[PDB]
């Protein structure tokens, strides 16, 4: 069966497992002729029933569109003999954020975080316009070129979306950590601000060098919340009367936001924690926007945002 | 890449079907009984007019690699539309797939046992043929039709009811009975399609006050020359194509 578009896998030597997830299976590999390092994802099929699974082409066409510095590089897809599976072939990246982070021996200026969040708010910029949300923000999914060139990654979970009647999208989604106040309290009819959220809580993990709000279920998720950017109220959040767990849910009333206190210990500069405030909103019509956030004084502000060696 | 998909006259003639020995008048029926058993089988799964046409451009983006005699158009329209109904969001059940597939192709006979041998295989041999359709694409899924490119012009030149649907009709119809997919890019079949839909109601869109005719605002690469040698393409495949022209004739 000839099959000029589409590749044996094999042209590609494999190296070494790089990490586990929902994917679950993503080796390096190096193009036996040129050297080229790539990232090779098989594509999932745990007992599908339905041919070729419905998530992977959704995952297939958003790699195929979006092409943009700061979104990882979808090269091409190949294959592996009859008698069958498929992988997905991405340009390499050396680092991840939170592998970064994590370590203690690896530190970053406040010129270089700058430059960290305007590569990141650049690509999440570029995807919203594209009418894509990522919906799975973390520091994980945040990868980062031997160059020091932030690219977004894993859009297992991403979807495209409208403009409009009311939206009904999935609930069930972003990690918990990072999920925002919206989703946890059931909403439907979502757009952009849900990944401006992980971006804020990616932002302040710069400085602390952890996840800020490490909730166990999603009670304490949501009341963990509620600590950080003070309570739910319907003047600070307007009509969050109309959310059906509102009632049931149990909520914290006597809180205050002291989102800019606990983080002065972290983070020193003062645009930096403006910033944070503006993207930990728990409205996401008072949320801080891509286009905004990239405008806020803290990018053009001393020392501005500088390439990524350290 | 932006001309993988689109020939020249002579890739066409020396197409895989050819080299296995497939006269290019057969050439073009097995691929208008694909669209047509598409069409046949989108209507009783209730999927949109889109989602056949993505199918359609599949089944003739497929044909140019794969040759009929290694590949006939009822094992492949099947799988091409349920890829095509998964990829436009409108996904269909394989079992319901394959079931409607086989009252379409086998009126008279009743379905197999779905506990049976025959059910079973006839099943595996959709979803192995998914795969070796989405392998000749190259997982080139996103397909662009000159259905956009038609509200384009149709609004904003401003004409009827009449013209505006009619115009679609001929893109459906391009699709089923010409291979101007596999030729010229969707914006300039969509041309094609309201130069004819012109031509068929008396219509006349006006030159212009730069002096300047409509197409160059949907595409600046057409020329008349070629609308009407492609309006005439068009045309006597439809007059050949029985009942098809009498849903757009004028009975006053
Ligand atoms: C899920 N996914 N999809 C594509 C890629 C992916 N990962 C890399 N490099 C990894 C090296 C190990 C670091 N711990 C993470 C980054 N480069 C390109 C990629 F597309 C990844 C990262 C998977 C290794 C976690």
């Amino acid at each position: 069966v000839e099959c000029p578009f589409c590749d044996e896998v094999s042209k590609y030597e494999k190296l070494a497992k790089i990490g586990q997830g929902t994917f679950g299976e993503v080796f390096k590999a190096r193009h036996r002729k040129t050297g080229q390092k790539v990232a090779l994802k098989k594509v999932l099929m745990e007992n599908e029933k339905e041919g070729f699974p419905i998530t992977a082409l959704r995952e297939i066409k958003i790699l195929q569109l979006l092409k943009h510095e700061n979104v990882v590089n979808l090269i091409e897809i190949c294959r592996t003999k009859a008698s069958g599976s498929i992988y997905l072939v991405f340009d390499f990246c050396e680092h991840d954020l939170a592998g970064l982070l994590s370590n203690v021996l690896v530190k970053f200026t406040l010129s270089e975080i700058k430059r960290v969040m305007q590569m990141l708010l650049n690509g999440l910029y570029y995807i919203h316009r594209n009418k894509i949300l990522h919906r799975d923000m973390k520091a994980a999914n945040v990868l980062i070129t031997r160059d020091g060139v932030l690219k977004l990654a894993d859009f297992g979970l991403a979807r495209a979306f409208s403009l409009a009647q009311p939206n009904r999208y999935t609930n069930r989604v972003v990690t918990l950590w990072y999920r925002p106040p919206e989703l946890l309290l059931g909403e439907r009819d979502y757009g952009p601000p849900i990944d401006l959220w992980g971006a804020g809580c990616i932002m302040a993990e710069m400085w602390t060098r952890s996840p800020i709000m490490q909730g166990n279920t999603e009670q304490h998720q949501l009341a963990l919340i509620s600590q950080l950017c003070g309570s739910i109220t319907p003047e600070v959040w307007p009509n969050v009367d109309n959310y059906e767990l509102y009632e049931k849910l149990e909520l914290v009333k006597g809180q205050k936001r002291k989102v800019k206190d606990r983080l002065k210990a972290y983070v020193r500069d003062p645009y930096a924690l403006d910033l944070i405030d503006k993207l930990l909103v728990l409205d996401p019509a008072q949320r801080i926007d891509s286009d905004d956030a990239l405008n806020h004084d803290f990018f053009w502000s001393d020392p501005m945002p500088s390439d990524l060696k350290g | 890449n932006n001309k993988r998909w689109y020939f020249t006259r002579e890739q066409l003639e020396n197409s895989p079907s050819r080299r296995f020995g497939v006269d290019p008048d057969k050439e073009l029926s097995y691929r208008q009984q694909a669209a047509n058993l598409l069409q046949d089988m989108g209507q009783r799964l209730n999927v949109s007019q889109l989602t056949i046409n993505t199918a359609i451009v599949y089944m003739h983006r497929f044909y140019m690699i794969q040759s009929f005699t290694r590949f006939p158009g009822n094992s492949v329209a099947p799988a091409a539309l349920f890829l095509a109904a998964k990829v436009e969001g409108q996904p269909k059940k394989l079992e319901h797939v394959i079931k409607v597939a086989h009252t379409c192709l086998h009126p008279q006979e009743s379905l197999p046992d779905t506990r049976s041998e025959a059910y079973l295989q006839q099943v595996q041999d959709l979803v192995i043929l998914e795969s070796i359709i989405l392998q000749t694409l190259g997982f080139e899924l996103t397909i662009d039709h000159p259905h956009t490119h038609v509200v384009k012009c149709t609004q904003l030149v401003r004409a009827s009811k009449d013209l505006a649907q009619t115009s679609y009709f001929m893109a459906t119809n391009s699709l089923h009975l010409t291979t101007f997919s596999l030729q010229y890019t969707p914006p300039v079949v969509a041309c094609v399609c309201i130069h004819l839909a012109c031509k068929w109601s008396n219509w006349e869109i006006p030159v212009s006050t730069d002096g300047k005719h409509w197409w160059e605002y949907v595409d600046a690469t057409v020329t008349l020359e070629l609308l009407d040698e492609l309006t005439h393409e068009l045309l006597q495949i439809l007059e050949k194509t029985p009942n098809r022209l009498k849903r757009i004739w004028n009975w006053r």
